Formats: C-alpha cells, sequence, structure tokens
DNA sequence: CGGGTTTTTGTCTGGCTTCACACTTGATTTGCATCACTGTGTAAGACAGGCCAGATC
DNA sequence: GATCTGGCCTGTCTTACACAGTGATACAGCCCTTAACAAAAACCCG
DNA sequence: CGGGTTTTTGTTAAGGGCTGTATCACTGTGTAAGACAGGCCAGATC
DNA sequence: GATCTGGCCTGTCTTACACAGTGATGCAAATCAAGTGTGAAGCCAGACAAAAACCCG
C-alpha cells in the first residue's frame, strides 16, 4: 500500500477469444503475414483516439 | 465491429448508390489514416545517443526473432514472432494521447506553451493465451499456445515551480482497452529458451531508454519526456519463473520476503519486503561460485530458494480475489474443524471429517439454500 | 454483411452521435421491416376449399415434425425440423 | 440415407403440394384481385437421391438409366436407340406387382420383370442431367481409348496389367512433355 | 340547359441572384481487376470382408 | 545384508465453475397541451 | 453596491408516442484445483 | 462326400482438388486544384387580363 497505494482488481478469456476472433475474421494464411495483421488490428483496437470517437454518445 | 474489406466495400458502394451522395469513405483514405496512426510515422529524437539502438524512425512491425539464424545447422525453432519497436510504440501511444493530456493540462490551470520534463509511468505485462488454434481437419492436432508482451500508460505528471500536478491519471488501468501490445509469439509459456531469446531485445531497449530523454513535437512546441517503468502485470507463476526462483514446491514460497512456509506459519506478521533484483543477482552468483564449499542443502538454504539467473526486473504485487479466497479457504477449514469439537478429540479420521463436511454442506443447503462445491472460487 | 444486433446498434448510435442526424434506423424499425416480409403476413384466399389444410393465414415458422410422437414408448428420433407452410411461402414470394 | 425420418418429415409437404396442384390462388397484391395457378417440377434432385426416393436400387442394380429400362449389358450393345419408359404411375404399378406377385415366379425373374423396383415411390420426380457429368464421362472414356490405341491391343489379345500401367506412364510423360499437362487419377471438370 | 364563382394562368418592364462551359494540365482518388497463400467440403477411387460357385482326394 | 513397504514429493489430468455472446422481451427515460406562479441572468440609473 | 426593467428556464398535473438500455433463457467455452499415478526414498524384517 | 480356392459385391475409409476467403497491389479513368470571363438560366417589385370545372336559377 505504501509503495503503490492501490492493490487493484485486475484479473481470462479476454486475451484468447479476442485473439481468435481477430485471427478468424480478418487475417491471412502462410503464418507469416497472419501475425502482422492480427498485431496491427489489436493495436488499432486499443487506440484512445478511436475509443474516444466511439464513446462520444454519452455526452 | 470486426468488419472485413470486401463486405465493407459492398456496404460502402450500396449506401453511396442509395443515398446518392458519398457519406462513408473508401478503403484508400481508410488505409491512409491507418498507416498514419500506426507507429513509426511521426519523427522524434533522444538527447542521449541510445546505444545499441538504430536512429531510423519509419519502421513498424518486424520479426520477433531479431535476426535469429534458424537454418538447418542451428537450434530448431519455428515459433513465428512479430514485434514493434519499444520507442516507436511508446511515441505512438504518446501521440494518440496528446489530445487527452493537452485537455488535462488546460483543465488543471495550466497554459499550452509549457515544457517538460514530463514524467510518464509505464507498466509492463505479459501472459499466455492457451489454445488459439481452431483445428478442424481431424480434431485436436496440437495444443498450440501463444503469448503476448504488452505495456500500458497510466500516469502522466509535470513538476512546475515547487510541486507537481498529475495531468493524466488513468480511470481504469485494469481494462482490456488500454493494453498496448509490443510483441506476439506462438511459443509456450514453459519454453524458457525461446521466450528469453525473444524478450532479450525488448529488455535491452528498455534498459537502454530507462535513462534517456525523449523529445517530441505535439502542437508545434518541442516537449521533453522521461519514463519510469514498472513490472507489475505478471502472475505469481511468471514472477517465480522469470526471477530465478524454484517452482511451487519446496518450503521457499514467498516472492516478497525470503521466509519459509514453517517460519511463516510460526510467525505470521514478522516479515517485510526484502527481495530486490540485485540481491537475487548476488545470490545467483554465490550459487554459481559457491565460495564456501558447503553441502547441497547448506548452500541451498544459504541462497534462500533462488537457483536460476533472472533477466527481468519486476515489482511484484497481489490480487484482491486471490487474497480474499486465500482467507475464505482458511475460514471454511476452521469452520469444519470447529463443527467437529476437535479440541476434545485427540485423533482425527478421514471418515469423521468427511461426515462433518457433509453435515455442514447439508445444513448450508437447507438454511442458506446454496450449492456447496469443493472447487473453491471467488 | 453478417451484422449482429449489438454491433449494428453500436454502429447506429456511433453514426448518430458523430453526425447528429438519424441517418440509419433503430432496431424496432428493422424488426417491423423484417416481419413485413416474412411469410404469413399478407392475406390471400383459394377458390377450392383446400381440404386437410387450415385456413389460418398468420402463421410462420412451425415445427417440421407436424405433431410428432416423441413419447418414450415410441420409435426414438432426435431431429430438429423447422419449416414454413407451402402456401404461405408462395404468397410471401409473390408479395 | 435415413429413410423413415425423411419420409415422416416430407409427407406433409408432399400432401400440401399434391393438394395445391389443382387449386386457384387469389391475391390482392396489385390493388386488384389476381388469380394464380401452379405447375410443380421436381428437377433439382441429384442421382443419389433420385435413386432412393423413386424406389429403385441405390447403386447395385444392373439397371442404370433412370429413364429407360435397359440393363447394363444391353446398354453396351444398344447405344442411341432408346426411349423414356419410366413414370410415377408405372413405378407404383410395378411396386404393387412386386408386392403382390400374382404370377408366382422365382425371385430373379420377378426382379428382372419389375426392372429393379423394390421400394414404394412417394415423390413424383423429373430427373435431369448437367453438362459436367457428360463431359467428364466422355473424357474418362477417351482417356482409356487413347491408352488402348497407344498400347497396340488390337494385335495383342491378352495383355498384362503392368504393361497397361507402363502404357499409362508413357502416355502421361509424353503428354506432360508436349502439351504440358498434369495427369491425375482424381478427375474433375 | 345556360350563367355565375372560384381556381388556376399568364402577362411586359425593369430588376435581383445563380449555376455552367471554357479551356487550362497534371495531380488525386476512385474503381475494378489481379496478386500471395492456404483450409476444407466433396466426389473419384481403390479395398478387403463377405458371399459365392467350381474343383480334387 | 538383501528385500518389502509406508510416507513425502511431483508432473500431469480431468473437471465444475465463472463467464461470453444472441435474438426477443421488458422496463425506463424524453415531448404534449394551460398556466399562474417559482426561480436564473445582463444591463442601467440612483 | 443595489433595486428596476427586461430576457430566459422550472413546475406539475397524463395517457400517449418514441427511443435507449437492461435482462432472460439459452447454450458454448476458457481455466486453475486438487486428485492421483508414479518416483524416490528410509525403516522394518527374514 | 468333405472342404479348398479364385472371382465379384458392396459398405468402407482415403485422398486429391477446385473454390472461397483474408489481406495488399496496380493501372485505366473520372474529377478537381485555382485563373478569370461571360452567358444562359432561376426568381421578384410595378398593375392588368385568359382556360377549366361545379353549383344555382
Ligand atoms: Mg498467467
Ligand atoms: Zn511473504
Ligand atoms: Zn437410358
Amino acid at each position: 500500500i505504501e509503495r503503490d497505494g492501490s492493490i487493484g482488481a485486475w484479473a481470462n478469456q479476454s486475451g484468447n477469444k479476442l485473439f481468435r476472433r481477430f485471427r478468424k475474421m480478418n487475417a491471412r494464411q502462410s503464418k507469416c503475414y497472419e501475425m502482422e495483421d492480427v498485431l496491427k488490428h489489436h493495436w488499432l483496437y486499443t487506440s484512445k483516439y478511436l475509443q474516444k470517437f466511439m464513446n462520444a454518445h454519452n455526452a | 465491429t470486426f468488419l472485413s474489406c470486401s463486405q465493407y466495400h459492398k456496404m460502402y458502394r450500396t449506401v453511396k448508390a442509395i443515398t446518392g451522395r458519398q457519406i462513408f469513405q473508401p478503403l484508400h483514405a481508410l488505409r491512409n489514416a491507418e498507416k498514419v496512426l500506426l507507429p513509426g510515422y511521426h519523427p522524434f529524437e533522444w538527447q542521449p545517443p541510445l546505444k545499441n539502438v538504430s536512429s531510423r524512425t519509419d519502421v513498424g512491425i518486424i520479426d520477433g526473432l531479431s535476426g535469429l539464424a534458424s537454418s538447418v545447422d542451428e537450434y530448431p525453432v519455428d515459433t513465428i514472432a512479430k514485434r514493434f519497436r519499444y520507442d516507436s510504440a511508446l511515441v505512438s501511444a504518446l501521440m494518440d494521447m496528446e489530445e487527452d493530456i493537452l485537455e488535462g493540462m488546460r483543465s488543471q490551470d495550466l497554459d499550452d506553451y509549457l515544457n517538460g520534463p514530463f514524467t510518464v509511468v509505464v507498466k509492463e505485462s505479459c501472459d499466455g493465451m492457451g489454445d488459439v488454434s481452431e483445428k478442424h481437419g481431424s480434431g485436436p492436432a496440437v495444443p498450440e499456445k501463444a503469448v503476448r508482451f504488452s505495456f500500458t500508460v497510466m500516469r502522466i505528471t509535470i513538476e512546475h515551480g515547487s510541486q507537481n500536478v498529475k495531468v493524466f491519471e488513468e480511470p481504469k488501468p485494469n481494462s482490456e482497452l488500454c493494453c498496448k501490445p509490443l510483441c506476439l509469439m506462438l511459443a509456450d509459456e514453459s519454453d524458457h529458451e525461446t521466450l528469453t531469446a525473444i524478450l532479450s531485445p525488448l529488455i535491452a531497449e528498455r534498459e537502454a531508454m530507462k535513462s534517456s530523454e525523449l523529445t517530441l513535437e505535439m502542437g508545434g512546441i518541442p516537449r521533453t519526456f522521461k519514463f519510469i517503468f514498472r513490472g507489475t502485470g505478471y502472475d505469481e507463476k511468471l514472477v517465480r519463473e522469470v526471477e530465478g526462483l524454484e517452482a511451487s514446491g519446496s518450503v521457499y514460497i514467498c516472492t516478497l520476503c525470503d521466509t519459509t512456509r514453517l517460519e511463516a506459519s510460526q510467525n505470521l506478521v514478522f516479515h517485510s519486503i526484502t527481495r530486490s533484483h540485485a540481491e537475487n543477482l548476488q545470490r545467483y552468483e554465490v550459487w554459481r561460485s559457491n565460495p564456501y564449499h558447503e553441502s547441497v542443502e547448506e548452500l541451498r538454504d544459504r541462497v534462500k530458494g533462488v537457483s536460476a539467473k533472472p533477466f527481468i526486473e519486476t515489482v511484484p504485487s497481489i490480487d484482491a480475489l486471490h487474497c480474499d479466497i486465500g482467507n475464505a479457504a482458511e475460514f471454511y477449514k476452521i469452520f469444519q474443524l470447529e463443527i467437529g469439537e476437535v479440541y476434545k478429540h485427540p485423533n482425527a479420521s478421514k471418515e469423521e471429517r468427511k461426515r462433518w463436511q457433509a453435515t455442514l454442506d447439508k445444513h448450508l443447503r437447507k438454511r442458506m439454500n446454496l450449492k456447496p462445491i469443493m472447487r473453491m472460487n471467488g
């Protein structure tokens, strides 16, 4: 507590189901460009800019 | 929405034909904005030279093997790995959060023509995924396991005058929306050789940029950034494996203190955090050198558990669900012990405790109307 | 485009918030538009009485077994059959 | 291949179709009353299903034509001169004759008299073929014709299987060298 | 069955705005076809157990 | 002294249990029409 | 600095229509947990 | 008369094969960056007169 000040509540399937979805929906074969594409899509999915444009319906 | 390109173009042309005017945007400008937003687009610099790191700043995804020769006359390896550049992904995250940090600075009674040195707290984390192969040709073929190494920014501060002000604090860092990934590998978590071979360049760049100064353009004004890295997104298994400790076996089980199970059971609150990284390095050096010529168990107790060479400095932590279930299990056990009047019985049989647990579960299902189960959960 | 209900609603609300105007349609409008096209909506008739056929004209998906004998003391069968009515399907195709 | 469940599921649809065959629909789609008739043609059935729902044997019968009653032996002799001599009513009649057997004859003669009908038909089907099967059959025949003409079998009464395999290999190599084609036993379009 | 009442239809004179070729050319994006590379449903294709009848001591 | 056996570790190996996603249903918030009173403000002369 | 005069919002009456989330039976599916077959002994016995 | 053996029949995997997807390229083609410069239209102010349908005397 003195070191950080928050024990946190971090926890699953959120790393496997999303990865398999990105691999099955939009990815290539040959196991060479498949990883590049899934990494690019996973990077685009966690962008603060895109999320801010998405959740703008609350205001 | 997890949309492909063909059906997206179909919907685009259909809407453009129906509404007459063009409302959506074709794949050209979409891919343009995509490659603009991807790391390795905008320039930056560092006041230190950043030794062992190139100065090129227009490269993104690269092979995670880091030029590892995998020919016929070398060590067999086939795990495909891809990775970003740590500085590139870092500056890309900073650039996409520039708007939020500028809004925060404007809200916290500060102007816009401000300089650093800003302080950014970056946490790192990595964990496996399990089965990621949808094999349907003949059934279960191979238990292919993958792993991802990622980072997360959760604190941005600036010290002006005397004190500082946190211009950015993450609302919920323990989420699956701000987990910026660095690299992806198709390797098992237990495979130490390949994991280390892939994670060594990342740790090298991390230790290189730990004592550097970033200079970046945000709105036409140069800004200076410093970064403090924290390894706290690892579970106890990965911490115990990477830091050179033994498995989940012998009496040495604490990751923050060098105590044992017996000493912990005897004295409960009599320990403080002492296990640093340099101490573990020195203990591994003592294990390797053995400057006393002692027996196996003697030096094993002297080094206090650690027997491997660590290569990632981490800051261990504790989870709430785990610390709650660890106490709930002991509460359930002491209830089972107390509903049997064990302070009067000198011995204890398996049938006695089984019948006591059965009676307890029956009374619980009768009164509280729940479903008891031996599989303890949260 | 193989779009689910949740993702379609997300896209609809996102476009409505970023544009201001309601260019797309809500979920209930889409449900009405898909019910106006399913069989068993528009009325019809037949010059012959069409014996052994009911005269009800607002039925859609029905169990394909047509009153099965799934009791335990009968011939076992494990199938899931769903069907439209022939005249209803023809009327829907004509409409 | 599950016959009983398929029949139990398709009987209501067949009943509705045979009841609608002679009806008159009246609709109000274009603002005015419109009358509709219907003519049904079951031509979208493959060979495996048209040889099962019609009552004939699946694949082991000597009778191969789904339109004529010509046996496999007579088909190799008479090539073109044939006619369509099959329908639903005559199939029902042949099944009734097979079931009753009023002549009290042997099993083989009764089988060749009913032309392979063993099951009772319940769906009036109109069989048809496509160009793909025709062309693949013609090409499969011409392949063996080329093998037989390159092997010089008209002067060799009884050859060997290994000699024919050598002929096949030589023809495949010659074709791959001149025409540049990839031979394969798995035939397609 | 003829006349009256709306309702819509135009008038010149003089006076406002308002979109479109006309080239001018040479970048820009826009669109449809092509490229790299596998996973899989489906139909050809032998294939051995089984069922036979022809055969020998 | 050689052999058989109970007890402490140890690397799997099945599991129940917590979630995940979906179309349809059910609550649960925003305008409508008089209106006499109830408030917020910007600006100005005393 | 303070009232006067003037310029803008709230309030509850209510059965509606309209739109935004929350839930509900449904299953599937990833995952530590904790049990169990061995491995490896040190002690008892002929 | 008692088994022994070669040749079809048919329910079997078994196995190749074309197609559908994902993503990115990559040239042919329509459009637009600004420069005036007319040049033909659309509507409005000023007060004064023609077709077409339904109801009443
Ligand atoms: Mg983990
Ligand atoms: Zn401890
Ligand atoms: Zn024929």
